[PDB]
């Protein structure tokens, strides 16, 4: 017990990158990205 | 500068709550404190399998069907002092926002203008004692950033919100 | 007796994405009853400067970074490393 926590993570970056990874094989558009 | 063609089609977005488990040989730790507020040493905690139903909600300024506080309105951010930081609010009741196609967003007058004065009781003065706070509108911004844009039924809306944030509380 | 706020609202087609830094364009619609009814459960402000502890704090609606959609869940957890 008496642990510490904040305003970093768990799966923020995680889940981000499952959602977008998930929002890609469901609402498929006509993308456009600047390199 | 990329273009893709893709054959856009037109499906429907539907949100599955996505649990998230353990990853590896590691361990995940559930702060048990009703009201853990952000950053700190949680006391009453322990270890869980997995987090619990989350559902992943795209959308803007509105944070919409997800987990309530329960005991009072909890307000979260990095640094209260840098203005350029976001604040999340977590709200004590849940609010109604019905919309259509046919381009409109309606909620309940009464149930959101106390919701407000509840997050009042606690802006960034840190719970301050007392002083005027005063809810705007956006400054200015992409479309997404500027409105409550979030999917609804597979199409994205863009619902001009100066009517939920143009008020004044002390 | 029954004042519901009423909100504008507008479907575009052509979009900034939150994904990255991109622009995407969708199919216009083909129902002709869309609807949703979700509830707010949070939000996500933003506060004026130039104002530092004075009388007034000015606050507007935010949002962008969908990982303050994800944190706002995941506040209360954290993985720790198991032997």
């Amino acid at each position: 017990t008496e642990n510490f926590n904040m305003w970093k993570n768990d799966m923020v970056e995680q889940m981000h990158e499952d959602i977008i990874s998930l929002w890609d094989q469901s609402l498929k558009p006509c993308v456009k990205l600047t390199p | 500068t990329s273009v893709i063609t893709q054959a856009c089609p037109k499906v429907s977005f539907e949100p599955i709550p996505i649990h998230y488990c353990a990853p590896a040989g590691f361990a995940i730790l559930k702060c048990n404190n009703k009201t853990f507020n952000g950053t700190g040493p949680c006391t009453n905690v322990s270890t869980v399998q997995c987090t619990h139903g989350i559902r992943p909600v795209v959308s803007t300024q509105l944070l919409l069907n997800g987990s309530l506080a329960e005991e009072e309105v909890v307000i979260r951010s990095v640094n209260f002092t840098d203005n350029a930081k976001t604040i999340i609010v977590q709200l004590n009741t849940s609010v109604e926002i019905n919309c259509t196609g046919a381009g409109h967003c309606n909620i309940s007058r009464a149930k959101w203008n106390n919701t407000l004065k509840q997050i009042a009781s606690k802006l960034r003065e840190q719970f301050g004692n007392n002083k005027t706070i005063i809810f705007k509108q956006s400054s200015g911004g992409d479309p997404e950033i500027v409105t409550h844009s979030f999917n609804c039924g597979g199409e994205f809306f863009y619902c001009n919100s100066t009517q939920l944030f143009n008020s004044t509380w002390f | 007796g029954s004042d519901t706020i009423t909100l504008p609202c507008r479907i575009k087609q052509i979009i900034n994405m939150w994904q990255k830094v991109g622009k995407a364009m969708y199919a216009p619609p083909i129902s002709g009853q869309i609807r949703c009814s979700s509830n707010i459960t949070g939000l996500l402000l933003t506060r004026d400067g130039g104002n530092s502890n004075n009388e007034s704090e000015i606050f507007r609606p935010g949002g962008g970074d969908m990982r303050d959609n994800w944190r706002s869940e995941l506040y209360k957890y954290k993985v720790v490393k198991i032997e």
